[PDB]
């Protein structure tokens, strides 16, 4: 019967939880943690990936 | 003047023993390195020191 606002309540987490969910990417880097990064590779490099 | 194996380590970004204690390039830096054979003037058959 309240299926309406439940959905739009489950959207608005479904999305924060997607976006949330895009930090653990490495969006073709080597890896997706920024410290491991800057810790692992000097600033050339570091500044591409 | 460094050694034959150095002149990589003059580069911005590049971890050397010179590079760290006696020259460092900025990693934005912009210009142009020269490197060049001198081993008719700069050295000498018992040891250029």
């Amino acid at each position: 019967a309240l299926g309406k606002l439940q959905d739009v309540v489950n959207h608005n987490a479904q999305a924060l939880n997607t976006l949330v969910k895009q930090l653990s990417s490495k969006f073709g880097a080597i890896s997706s943690v920024l410290n491991d990064i800057l810790s692992r590779l000097d600033p050339p490099e570091a500044e591409v990936q | 003047v460094i050694r034959g194996n150095e002149v990589s380590q003059i580069a911005p970004g590049q971890t050397g023993n010179i590079a760290d204690y006696n020259y460092k390039l900025p990693d934005d830096f912009t210009g142009c390195v020269i490197a060049w054979n001198s081993n008719k003037l700069d050295s000498k058959p018992s040891g250029n020191y």
